[PDB]
């Protein structure tokens, strides 16, 4: 409602630093241990943050979409420690480290359109990367891996030249395309 | 060789709350699709739709039935007078429509510009879903995808029961959705004229 949603941010925050935790325990990498305790630190800043300016409606937005990086990020870190081809764990721990950046970003300057937009847009990623990780190991099929490898690799692409040039353009029509293939390619599977 | 999508039921809106009914069986389902030749009266602003292996929702919005590409492909629609065509197909956006049956009502779009969303689901749930953005909506519980498997190219409706959107997609870690995924009525792009 009010300030009611602050304290609902820091429990989500709390939460998302605590998953992360669990990341960088459970898996047996050091490149994942310090990606998962990079998402930790950004939920404990922004749980912090938001214990600063508990009744402010301004700054709370902006956080919003830092926490919600975090908790995609974080399961994409997860579906990634369940992939079986080094490759496409490689390229999704890349958009993970990619997000870290872009809510780095963020958080440093919370009121800039094109940082923000940027942010949403490896969150956009991010969510297809984990449907597409997530239907390669499902259904353990070398055309729905491909599909996965491509998405993934597009999303990296995107965001190292959105990095360069904030204005280049989107490629959410291209990862949907690659969406669609892998959801006909397991319904095929059925069959 | 591929069939039409045919009605096989409707949901009723204009009560207090969704109401949906079968029309047809599924021996009546599989030879109206291959003829395209569906003599039933059609009601309702949401139909209930089938191809030969999967079921899920049209909502007919502006006099258009809209649905998702990602359950009816390229197929025409069982009608009175035999196959009709489809007068939009947009991949990019998951979206197709037909003309609106005869019998059929349109949901008026929404502007009241309302973040209280519903989710109208095949069964006549009624699922709350805060909007977010253009074309995504928070649920407010986590919810097991197989309560909303079968029910794309279903209305999400404001509180005073205007279109917002065409049900797409749900966004799922572990077959469990935090939000979901729709059509804004706004891109539902219509023209004066066809070809
Ligand atoms: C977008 C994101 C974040 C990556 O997530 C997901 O892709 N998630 C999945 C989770 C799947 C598990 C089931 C979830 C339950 C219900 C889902 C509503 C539903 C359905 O009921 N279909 S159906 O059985 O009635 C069927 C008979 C009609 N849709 C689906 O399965 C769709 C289909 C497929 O998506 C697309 O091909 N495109 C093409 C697009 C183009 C533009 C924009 C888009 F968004 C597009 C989405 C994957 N889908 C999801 O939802
Ligand atoms: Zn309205």
């Amino acid at each position: 409602s009010d300030e009611e949603e602050a304290r609902e941010l820091i429990e989500r925050a709390k939460e998302a630093a605590e998953r992360a935790q669990e990341a960088a325990e459970r898996t047996g990498d050091p490149r994942v241990r310090e990606l998962a305790r990079e998402l930790k630190r950004l939920a404990q800043e922004a749980a912090e943050e938001v214990k600063r300016d508990p009744s402010s409606s301004d700054v709370n937005e902006a956080l919003k979409l830092i926490v919600e990086a975090i908790e995609a990020a974080v399961d994409a870190l997860e579906a990634a420690e369940r992939t079986g081809d080094p490759e496409v764990r490689e390229l999704a721990r890349e958009l993970v480290r990619l997000a870290v950046e872009a809510a780095e970003e963020v958080q440093r300057n919370p009121s800039s359109s094109d940082v923000n937009e940027a942010l949403h847009s490896i969150v956009y990623a991010i969510e297809a990367a984990i449907f597409a990780l997530e239907a390669a190991e499902r259904t353990g099929d070398p055309e729905v891996r491909e599909l996965a490898r491509e998405l993934v690799r597009l999303a990296v692409e995107a965001a190292e030249e959105v990095q360069r040039n904030p204005s280049s353009r989107n490629v959410e029509h291209a990862l949907m395309r690659i969406v669609l293939a892998i959801y006909l390619a397991e319904e095929n599977l059925r069959e | 060789k591929k069939g039409s999508v045919v009605i096989v039921g409707r949901i009723n809106l204009s009560g207090d709350t969704a109401y949906a009914q079968q029309t047809r069986g599924e021996e009546g389902c599989q030879e109206t699709s291959q003829t395209g030749r569906d003599k039933n009266q059609v009601e309702g602003e949401v139909q209930i739709v089938s191809t030969a292996t999967q079921t899920f929702l049209a909502t007919s919005i502006n006099g258009v039935l809209w649905t998702v590409y990602h359950g009816a492909g390229t197929r025409t629609i069982a009608s009175p007078k035999g196959p009709v065509t489809q007068m939009y197909t947009n991949v990019d956006k998951d979206l197709v429509g037909w003309q609106a049956p005869q019998g059929s009502r349109s949901l008026t779009p929404c502007t009241c510009g309302s973040s209280d969303l519903y989710l109208v689901t095949r069964h006549a749930d009624v699922i709350p879903v805060r909007r977010r953005g253009d074309s995504r909506g928070s649920l407010l519980s986590p919810r097991p995808i197989s309560y909303l498997k079968g029910s794309a190219g279903g209305p999400l409706l404001c509180p005073a029961g205007h279109a917002v959107g065409i049900f797409r997609a749900a966004v799922s870690t572990r077959g469990v959705a935090k939000a979901v995924d729709f059509i804004p009525v706004e891109s539902l792009e219509t023209t004066m004229r066809s070809p």
